[PDB]
């Protein structure tokens, strides 16, 4: 909930579903159930693929030989090569550690962003036809079947379908 | 080849524009120079995405 | 009836980057940070000329090899120019110790 | 559309306008047209100026001489100086490559952010007086001339100007 | 106002309050006053604590001895050790400078984010019961005492408390 959801207006996650990292939970007379949003989920996971390829690949690992050794009349070169190597070691260490911290933060923000985007997509169809409730959910002043669910998933509603039923069932409130 | 032309940094493969920070071109340099990498390209965005329809 | 809309820019451009979440990603405007190009010349610093050996080695340069132009007028310069495989080493051979050190001292 | 617009609720860009990276498209009886938002656009581009100055300038390029050479009894120093230089080369390479990736991402997010901000600024004047439509646009329950356009650009509307016309032309809907 | 508030819909800050970086300003018949949001403020400041610990600590500073010296038959090693040290110096310099710039940007965005989140939390209780006004503030179609203030601070309102008073005092508008 950097951008307002996760520990934001939403409090916690759900273990009911495993097929995909995102989805919806549908609730109607036929029953309840969880169902995953493979479109945006797969796009995001492709982003993570390109990330981790774009972290691993950016090294070039030579056919390397690290070690050396010296006598005790080479102490210039000993304390040098120690300073040299410790310098390099620390720089890779520092940069990579910061990179793990930052990249994981930007990953959290990427996820938070995607769910926030989707939350507005859910909103954009059903603006006056159905209301914000509580947190995490919208209530319909009309009714919705599994076709209405799967339609609302893929970015389709037919706004004038239940515009009037919401226009009437609002008006007691 | 050798020439009367002028520069601010130099390498065997040619004389170099010292304007920009980096090359990937050849490590050896003399002067007020870029820095080398082993890479193909580096291009920052100024603008943003292009989609007509 | 009337309408207001947002707007932003696109163009005919097809220049691209790599990015964390997508590759070859097209944009309108870009800037290349890199100088991937060389003029294929030996220019000179600042108005200060470099030194040239042509065919000579540094041995043939410093010592006074007659086929190497001594060029005492060359009092200071921008940088040293050799080839990798200098033709005119020493006409009477001999070990030349600390070639490295002398070159490094004569870096500048 | 990290934050919801570009490939978000907006699908694509427009080639009609070239004077500035952002703007509006006005539509009324006198005609249509595109017009750029030089205020926020110029502020952002000043940000990019300070960026690129704050990338280029942060180097210090010495009056440098790179190369060395050695005999074959110096192989300690040869394999050293190779390891040394390759280490440095790779570190600049890695850090700079990550920096291009990250900075371009943050640039995309900077742009996306700015248009989202402006979208809420457009919303903030015309909240109940005119409606969200589709994507990218608002429809007026009243009418708007070029003065109304340029006023709405610079952050001015006079809310009670057409509050009543929207109060009536809403009510058929 | 990356995300829309600070130099966004809000113009500037306030010197009236010092106890905490965030808060509210309450206005009712008993009077006016400023009051700080120690919950989210303390959570954020804990985040800054973990940040700065996670910047400082990530170094390892050896029991170090920097300097060396050489004669004039060691110029390989002199120009080396100069190149070496200047390389390291510049790399720490570059990475750290970029890190200050980036981290301060992400700090600004962290703050901007938190206030935006809180702005939606204020909205979420009082949606139709009280209106957006101007910028920075909401006006009530009903009345609110200090208990109502402190309740609305900790995430509590009782929505049907003044739902009807807003339902009537709206309707002249
Ligand atoms: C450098 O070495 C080349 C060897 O390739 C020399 O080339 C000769 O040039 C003369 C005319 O100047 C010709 O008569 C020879 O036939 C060339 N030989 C070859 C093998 O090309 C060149 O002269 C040398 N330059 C200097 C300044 O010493
Ligand atoms: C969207 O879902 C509806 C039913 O829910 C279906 O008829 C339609 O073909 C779907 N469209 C796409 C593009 O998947
Ligand atoms: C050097 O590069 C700058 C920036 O790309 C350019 O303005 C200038 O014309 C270039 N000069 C040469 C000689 O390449
Ligand atoms: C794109 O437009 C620019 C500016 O008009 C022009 O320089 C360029 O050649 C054009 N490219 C193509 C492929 O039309
Ligand atoms: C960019 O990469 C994607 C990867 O699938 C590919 O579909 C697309 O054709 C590529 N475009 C260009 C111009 O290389
Ligand atoms: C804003 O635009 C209106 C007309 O659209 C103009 O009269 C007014 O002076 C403008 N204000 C500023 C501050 O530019
Ligand atoms: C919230 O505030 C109300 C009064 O404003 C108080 O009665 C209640 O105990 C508070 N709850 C918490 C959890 O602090």
């Amino acid at each position: 909930g950097l951008f307002g959801a996760i520990a934001g207006f939403i409090e916690g996650g759900w273990t009911g579903m495993v097929d995909g990292w995102y989805g919806y939970h549908h609730q109607n007379e036929q029953g309840s159930g969880y169902a995953a949003d493979q479109k945006s989920t797969q796009n995001a996971i492709n982003g993570i693929t390109n990330k981790v390829n774009s972290v691993i690949e950016k090294m070039n690992t030579q056919f390397t030989a690290v070690g050396k050794e010296f006598n005790k009349l080479e102490r210039r070169m000993e304390n040098l090569n120690k300073k040299v190597d410790d310098g390099f070691i620390d720089i890779w260490t520092y940069n990579a550690e910061l990179l793990v911290l930052l990249e994981n933060e930007r990953t959290l923000d990427f996820h938070d962003s995607n769910v926030k985007n989707l939350y507005e997509k859910v909103k954009s169809q059903l603006k006056n036809n159905a209301k914000e409730i509580g947190n995490g959910c919208f209530e319909f002043y009309h009714k919705c079947n599994d076709e209405c669910m799967e339609s609302v998933k893929n970015g389709t509603y037919d706004y004038p379908k239940y515009s009037e039923e919401s226009k009437l069932n609002r008006e007691k409130i | 080849p050798m020439d009367e032309c002028d520069a601010k940094c130099q390498t065997p493969q040619g004389a170099i524009n010292s304007s920009l920070p980096f090359q990937n071109v050849h490590p050896v340099t003399i002067g007020e120079c870029p820095k080398y990498v082993r890479s193909a390209k580096l291009r920052m965005v100024t603008g943003l995405r292009n989609i007509p329809s | 009836e009337d309408t207001i809309c947002i707007g932003y820019h696109a163009n005919n451009s097809t220049d691209t980057v790599d990015t964390v979440l997508e590759k070859n990603v097209t944009v309108t405007h870009s800037v290349n940070l890199l100088e991937d190009s060389h003029n294929g010349k030996l220019c000179l610093l600042k108005g200060i000329a470099p030194l040239q050996l042509g065919n000579c080695s540094v041995a043939g340069w410093i010592l006074g090899n007659p086929e190497c132009e001594l060029l005492i007028s060359r009092e200071s310069w921008s940088y040293i120019v050799e080839k990798p495989n200098p033709e005119n080493g020493t006409c009477y051979p001999g070990h030349f110790a600390d070639y490295e050190e002398l070159r490094e001292q004569l870096s500048s």
